[PDB]
């Protein structure tokens, strides 16, 4: 009827299957391991090798290369290599099926049903919506009944992923801040009924005050929302919160400091600092974690008109903080301005933005891991440790005063929404968002490199990544126990 | 998205 | 200690050639200690060792390569292995056929600030007379435009027999640093520590704020972060992943590609191309190109070449051997 | 032992193996026919599917999709379809045999054993010489005994574009103007001792008054050489030549009108002039052809220097007119400009250069067809007809006397090396040579557009393509017949 | 090979 | 120093 996705390791005496593949050689009385000694190389990690009619159900069986079986946390690489192994190696099995357009496969446990399952519904997703030509959709699901929790905890926290890169990847005139907000909305009541959900009107920001905000959003005429989500998962409901923040720009053309027009339409997903940390809370409420968390996104478009915001203006963030916009480009800076004020009043315990913020951490580190600036050495060490688990690395970069500096000297106003230089465009930018935060653990998340996947992390196909949603959501559950 |  | 260093850097290169940065740090080296050695290694010499790599950086130009020794016998035993430092040298970096554009080109004349960073760290640990082995290598040589220019696209034998292909002629100091950092190995280390004004894309990063050190060893990670928070002159981690190995790797014409498909971390992939060229477990890269000047930003040091972190190493030194 | 390439075309009543495909079929009992039937949807063409263990003898056995099976000359692409169908087919069915390691294939002649050695012998070249990192060098031989004067035409038509391919991505410091001469020299005389090398040094050069070469070799401390190809095919010796031109810098930095980084490592291949016309010259060689042929190839590189060409300057080609040379970076033109009077000297039949002379032929066609400037539709129909044979198409290009005007008003000169404007970047360049051709019967190939392949000429991989090497051989096996 |  |  279907496929099915086998895993084998790296030499023994005989190179081992994984105990589900040991046992279809059983049952098929020796068959694949004998057609796998004929097809010749043995099969090192990420490779693929397909076996026609080894059984009457299984017309199509796919071996992938597990690499060792052994493989653990890697100092070097700061991730368990194992899981890493396995991500990569059940994606390309599964993509190999639906290449065969057969619409299910059973998928082998690997010893670690939750990084099979990651690297399958992974692996398999697109964002095909919009083409009429499209790939089959299969449906995966485990090959047993025994690991079956950990397999649900994979699908879990992989759709939590693909909810983001469907967010990101969407045309920015289908995922204006309107239907961003609706979709987050039902994303977060199918999870939880102990949610609530606030699409907070231009009035309304208006009202908070938040003119850093409202500057940006002026030279649209798609209207601004400031979303606010909440879970209500502890037991008592006056513990104080987890909360989020995240930049919500649905298209970023720059404005009057326009961008130029190579590659412009990448920026559909400058909201991708809304989508990481709303898919995560949304995963959250499903893995019905035991805390509360509140998630905090502006959502505007940057858009030139005759009513735009130009270079050199003053405004008032929340705050009272006066900054001159010298560059309407770096507008991420003052959406979040207002927002991580805001989020002081929720008394949390934790801040945590992400941001697709400036393409100078895109140079930086940009590609390998999200930055992340924070003035707590106890956060960076949780994000940290989650990064290790899920694969979706993080890495610490400077959250100086030096760099303060060049933010706070300034013309006009209290700071300076960019500085005098190109050096250090990232902890810059970082160092203008502390200006806006008193909160003891802050962690400021600069998501700009790791938006885009083309072939760096296997188990991803090419365009918008959703990273780095799975960290965000480990972190949350070791958080929560 | 400013650039560098 | 760093104000050589400065002098070394600030130079206008047309003094301050491969030959000249060699007589300077030889001077200095023997003036602090007896116990010292210098070897200023001529043409013929790197031609020999099959530093073809660096050979072909210094072709372009008609200022002469010089490859300096230099070697600090501070130890009791002369059998302790040593503690070896790898310099850039480039005495004035114009990019060569990959050239440079005109704005502010004459800070490159600074390029050689990994060779003078480490050597006034040895002519410190001389001055310290600090109990330990440390022997100091820098390629010396300009990196110009001619009709014998290194052209793009051309292969290179390393000394360690890989080829490089050379896609951008602007990418020498990797060129200049895998064959140095092969002949590192000769020398039976205990820890490999470059330095050097690698890339611009550091400056982006971090830039300015401290020198970014990638490192296959937390040990010697930890070691020269804690040198930085006593002398002040700041040091922060860069990732030295696989992912970005990769990236150099695939290269049509050879084995490494001297520059990667991408834009995206640039000082990441070029700390990958010299792990190439590198076997030791205790081995760290400081790129120094955003700390290269200072203009206001360290309150204790004029306009001009900064120097670091020059005395983050010699504290290092300090430290390790006691 | 080894690998077979079988091929299969589109629906019937059951989409038919090619008679080998058939035979092979009846040789193991039905079982590939069953085996293709478990594997699912029916292969279109290029595509690819595995089957192991089917024979003791061939252990993996690759069905390629040849599409339909009385394909031919389509009107709207000007190719015999049926002919490209195949190329793709068995290259993509020998890189499989080839990842799977095993180091030699029997490939299905597939009706068309020409077209089944290019695909099979073009698809598997890679230039892995100088990475010590190499794939398995696989044997290809053909899958029976039946066609074998076709199929070894195929081997030597993709042997003298894969020479080509050679000559162009090696780094030019290795394949220096003297490297070059010296490695289609050997070549040369391997196909037939009907020939003679003359590798003309720089002494000869200025005898011949060659000063508009002379021009744009003297910045580099690279030698200038001038290749002299002569091919003796005809019984009598005293018959007109052909002659063939080709551009040969080894290196085009531009000079002194100096070209940016990016990407400039491509212009190793700025000698695919050369490279090109020399291959077919020792392929119509080893075709030994009843024809008569000289080669000439001017071999210098174009360096900035304190003796290179500066913009402005006027050098005196060997017909007597000054060229002003208002830009290094148009050197193509004035190698050529001696090279092509040169030509007049053997009293030809055609005279037909080749070169990689202008990125505007990139932005016009560029990529799907070489263009053809040429004063003679007789030659024009040609190069035509070829095309649609070896597939290796060409497209035919102005050569209007509006576009000399842009180049003959010109301050010092008699022909300015570059036009006023940035208009018609190719049609403008063929205007210049005109200018140094009085021949009736002349065509000038401008092959920059398809200097490199990615992915879009299926049989070839990443690299230099060494376009159009066959639709040449092609000319001379028909104009010789 | 100019551009354009 | 390249740039980036
Ligand atoms: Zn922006
Ligand atoms: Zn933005
Ligand atoms: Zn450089
Ligand atoms: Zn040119
Ligand atoms: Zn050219
Ligand atoms: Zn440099």
């Amino acid at each position: 009827t279907k496929g099915l996705v086998l895993g084998i390791y790296s030499k023994e005496d005989e190179p081992q299957f994984t105990s589900a593949g040991e046992n279809f050689n059983k049952l098929v009385s020796g068959k694949l391991r004998e057609i796998l000694n004929i097809s010749g190389p043995p099969l090192k990690a990420g490779k693929t090798r397909t076996f026609y009619g080894l059984h009457e159900d299984f017309p199509s069986v796919v071996v992938v290369g597990l690499g060792k079986k052994t493989a653990g946390i890697d100092e070097q690489e700061n991730w368990h290599e194992g899981k890493e192994n396995i991500r990569a190696a059940v994606a390309a099995g599964c993509r190999q099926i639906q290449d065969l357009e057969i619409p299910s496969v059973e998928v082998d446990p690997c010893g670690d049903a939750q990084a099979a399952a990651e690297g399958a519904v992974l692996g398999l997703y697109e964002y095909d919506d919009l083409k009429q030509k499209r790939k089959v959709v299969v449906s995966a699901k485990l090959h047993g009944s025994e690991d079956q929790e950990a397999w649900q905890r994979g699908v879990l926290f992989a759709s939590g992923q693909n909810l983001a890169r469907r967010l990101m990847e969407t045309p920015a005139n289908e995922m204006t801040p309107t239907k961003f907000a609706e979709i987050v909305e039902e994303n977060l009541k199918s999870a939880s009924i102990k949610t609530d959900v606030f699409i907070r009107p231009k009035s309304w920001i208006e009202e908070q005050e938040m003119g850093s905000f409202l500057s940006v959003a002026k030279g649209s005429e798609e209207p601004p929302v400031f979303l606010e989500i909440h879970y209500k998962g502890s037991p008592n409901a006056s513990e104080p919160p987890l909360v989020f923040v995240g930049k919500g720009i649905t298209f970023d053309s720059g404005g009057i400091s326009i961008k130029a027009a190579a590659n412009m339409d990448l920026m559909r997903a400058d909201m991708g600092g809304a989508a990481t940390i709303c898919s995560a809370i949304v995963s959250a409420a499903k893995l019905d974690l035991p805390i509360n968390i509140v998630g905090l996104a502006p959502l505007c478009e940057n858009m030139p008109s005759g009513k735009a915001n130009k270079p050199g203006d003053v405004v008032r963030a929340r705050n009272g903080k006066t900054i001159q916009v010298d560059n309407t480009d770096a507008e991420g800076r003052l959406i979040l301005a207002d927002a991580l004020c805001y989020a002081h009043t929720f008394n949390p315990k934790v801040i945590i933005n992400a941001a697709t913020l400036t393409g100078a951490m895109d140079i930086a580190l940009g590609s390998g891991a999200t930055g992340v600036f924070t003035n707590s050495s106890w956060l960076w060490n949780k994000l940290f440790e989650a990064s290790i688990e899920t694969g979706d690395r993080v890495w610490r970069m400077p959250l100086f005063e030096h760099y303060t500096r060049q933010v706070i000297d300034c013309q006009l106003a209290d700071v300076n929404n960019i500085g005098k230089y190109r050096s250090a465009g990232a902890c810059t930018a970082a160092a203008f968002l502390k200006e806006f935060v008193t909160h003891p653990k802050w962690a400021h998340l600069d998501i700009a490199g790791v938006m885009t996947n083309k072939d760096e992390v296997p188990y991803l196909r090419k365009g918008m990544a959703g990273r780095p949603t799975r960290t965000l959501i480990e972190f949350l559950f070791r958080f929560s126990q | 998205x400013v650039v560098d």
